[PDB]
Protein backbone atom coordinates (compact mmCIF):
# COMPACT_ATOMS: atom_id res chain seq x y z
CA UNK A 1 0.00 0.00 0.00
CA UNK A 2 3.03 2.30 0.26
CA UNK A 3 4.85 0.94 -2.81
CA UNK A 4 2.03 2.06 -5.12
CA UNK A 5 1.74 5.82 -4.68
CA UNK A 6 3.07 8.05 -7.48
CA UNK A 7 6.65 9.22 -6.99
CA UNK A 8 6.48 12.99 -6.59
CA UNK A 9 7.43 15.25 -8.22
CA UNK A 10 7.95 13.00 -11.23
CA UNK A 11 4.18 12.89 -11.88
CA UNK A 12 4.05 16.67 -12.32
CA UNK A 13 3.85 18.55 -15.60
CA UNK A 14 7.33 19.98 -14.89
CA UNK A 15 8.96 16.73 -16.04
CA UNK A 16 11.07 17.39 -19.17
CA UNK A 17 11.20 13.65 -19.87
CA UNK A 18 8.12 11.88 -21.20
CA UNK A 19 8.94 8.20 -20.64
CA UNK A 20 9.17 8.16 -16.84
CA UNK A 21 6.05 10.33 -16.47
CA UNK A 22 3.59 7.48 -17.03
CA UNK A 23 5.51 4.70 -15.24
CA UNK A 24 6.96 6.71 -12.33
CA UNK A 25 5.63 4.11 -9.90
CA UNK A 26 7.29 1.87 -7.34
CA UNK A 27 6.36 -1.54 -8.77
CA UNK A 28 7.38 -0.87 -12.37
CA UNK A 29 10.71 0.57 -11.19
CA UNK A 30 12.10 -2.87 -10.32
CA UNK A 31 13.23 -3.43 -13.94
CA UNK A 32 15.91 -1.34 -15.64
CA UNK A 33 15.25 -2.83 -19.08
CA UNK A 34 12.90 0.05 -19.95
CA UNK A 35 15.28 2.61 -18.45
CA UNK A 36 17.89 1.80 -21.15
CA UNK A 37 20.90 1.98 -18.79
CA UNK A 38 23.15 -1.02 -18.22
CA UNK A 39 26.17 -2.04 -16.17
CA UNK A 40 29.57 -3.14 -17.45
CA UNK A 41 30.76 -5.71 -14.89
CA UNK A 42 28.65 -6.07 -11.74
CA UNK A 43 31.11 -8.53 -10.19
CA UNK A 44 31.89 -8.10 -6.49
CA UNK A 45 35.66 -7.85 -5.92
CA UNK A 46 36.02 -10.37 -8.73
CA UNK A 47 33.61 -12.70 -6.90
CA UNK A 48 30.49 -13.52 -8.90
CA UNK B 1 -54.05 -25.48 -9.01
CA UNK B 2 -50.69 -26.45 -10.54
CA UNK B 3 -48.55 -27.66 -7.61
CA UNK B 4 -50.26 -31.08 -7.76
CA UNK B 5 -50.48 -31.18 -11.58
CA UNK B 6 -48.41 -33.38 -13.91
CA UNK B 7 -45.88 -31.28 -15.80
CA UNK B 8 -45.41 -31.86 -19.53
CA UNK B 9 -43.81 -33.57 -21.34
CA UNK B 10 -41.79 -35.82 -19.04
CA UNK B 11 -44.90 -37.85 -18.16
CA UNK B 12 -44.72 -39.84 -21.40
CA UNK B 13 -42.41 -42.84 -21.22
CA UNK B 14 -42.31 -42.83 -25.01
CA UNK B 15 -41.27 -39.18 -25.11
CA UNK B 16 -38.71 -39.47 -22.29
CA UNK B 17 -36.90 -42.75 -21.65
CA UNK B 18 -35.62 -41.71 -18.19
CA UNK B 19 -38.00 -43.24 -15.65
CA UNK B 20 -36.75 -41.32 -12.59
CA UNK B 21 -37.88 -37.90 -13.82
CA UNK B 22 -41.17 -39.36 -15.06
CA UNK B 23 -41.83 -40.81 -11.60
CA UNK B 24 -40.80 -37.54 -9.92
CA UNK B 25 -42.62 -35.25 -12.37
CA UNK B 26 -44.65 -33.73 -9.52
CA UNK B 27 -43.57 -30.11 -8.93
CA UNK B 28 -43.78 -30.85 -5.20
CA UNK B 29 -40.72 -33.04 -5.68
CA UNK B 30 -38.29 -30.34 -6.80
CA UNK B 31 -37.85 -29.05 -3.25
CA UNK B 32 -36.90 -32.52 -1.98
CA UNK B 33 -33.93 -33.00 -4.29
CA UNK B 34 -31.82 -33.95 -1.27
CA UNK B 35 -34.05 -37.02 -0.91
CA UNK B 36 -35.01 -37.59 -4.55
CA UNK B 37 -31.99 -36.48 -6.60
CA UNK B 38 -29.16 -36.76 -4.00
CA UNK B 39 -27.07 -34.15 -5.83
CA UNK B 40 -25.46 -31.53 -3.60
CA UNK B 41 -23.47 -28.34 -4.03
CA UNK B 42 -19.87 -27.85 -2.97
CA UNK B 43 -20.77 -24.96 -0.68
CA UNK B 44 -23.53 -22.48 0.03
CA UNK B 45 -21.05 -19.63 -0.28
CA UNK B 46 -21.93 -16.55 -2.31
CA UNK B 47 -19.32 -13.90 -3.15
CA UNK B 48 -17.06 -14.94 -0.26
CA UNK C 1 -8.60 -5.48 18.23
CA UNK C 2 -7.75 -4.05 21.66
CA UNK C 3 -4.84 -2.27 23.33
CA UNK C 4 -3.95 -2.55 27.02
CA UNK C 5 -2.90 0.41 29.15
CA UNK C 6 -3.45 2.29 32.37
CA UNK C 7 -2.22 5.23 34.45
CA UNK C 8 -0.36 3.03 36.93
CA UNK C 9 1.57 0.92 34.41
CA UNK C 10 4.73 2.20 32.73
CA UNK C 11 6.23 2.54 29.26
CA UNK C 12 6.00 -0.33 26.79
CA UNK C 13 6.13 -1.12 23.08
CA UNK C 14 6.58 -4.18 20.87
CA UNK C 15 9.62 -4.43 18.63
CA UNK C 16 7.85 -6.98 16.43
CA UNK C 17 4.88 -6.38 14.12
CA UNK C 18 1.39 -7.51 15.11
CA UNK C 19 -0.21 -9.46 12.29
CA UNK C 20 -3.88 -9.52 11.24
CA UNK C 21 -5.77 -11.80 8.82
CA UNK C 22 -7.79 -9.61 6.43
CA UNK C 23 -8.51 -11.95 3.50
CA UNK C 24 -12.30 -12.12 3.63
CA UNK C 25 -13.05 -8.42 3.16
CA UNK C 26 -10.63 -8.14 0.23
CA UNK C 27 -12.31 -11.14 -1.37
CA UNK C 28 -15.68 -9.48 -0.77
CA UNK C 29 -14.72 -6.18 -2.39
CA UNK C 30 -12.87 -8.03 -5.21
CA UNK C 31 -9.92 -5.73 -4.51
CA UNK C 32 -6.41 -7.05 -5.02
CA UNK C 33 -3.75 -5.49 -2.76
CA UNK C 34 -2.19 -3.64 -5.71
CA UNK C 35 -5.49 -1.86 -6.45
CA UNK C 36 -6.56 1.57 -5.16
CA UNK C 37 -7.93 1.80 -1.61
CA UNK C 38 -7.01 2.99 1.88
CA UNK C 39 -7.62 2.22 5.55
CA UNK C 40 -9.56 4.07 8.22
CA UNK C 41 -8.68 3.56 11.88
CA UNK C 42 -10.79 4.51 14.90
CA UNK C 43 -9.62 4.35 18.52
CA UNK C 44 -11.98 4.49 21.49
CA UNK C 45 -11.18 4.29 25.18
CA UNK C 46 -12.99 1.77 27.38
CA UNK C 47 -14.64 4.51 29.45
CA UNK C 48 -16.44 5.62 26.27
C1 LIG D 1 -11.61 8.41 29.65
O1 LIG D 1 -10.22 8.17 29.87
C2 LIG D 1 -9.36 9.07 29.14
C3 LIG D 1 -7.94 8.63 29.39
O2 LIG D 1 -7.02 9.51 28.77
C4 LIG D 1 -9.63 10.50 29.60
O3 LIG D 1 -8.81 11.39 28.84
C5 LIG D 1 -11.10 10.85 29.41
O4 LIG D 1 -11.36 12.14 29.95
C6 LIG D 1 -11.97 9.81 30.12
N1 LIG D 1 -13.38 10.10 29.88
C7 LIG D 1 -14.35 9.72 30.73
C8 LIG D 1 -15.75 10.10 30.33
O5 LIG D 1 -14.11 9.11 31.76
Amino acid sequence: QELRQPLEPFNWDSNPNDFIRENARAVDAFDYDQFNYQYDDLNFHGLT
Amino acid sequence: NIMRQPLKPFNDKGQNEFDLTNRYSRPIDVFDYSNHFDYHYDTLNFNS
Amino acid sequence: FAVLGGPLEMDWHFDRLFQYDVTSVFNQMHLRPDSVYHFDVHITAING
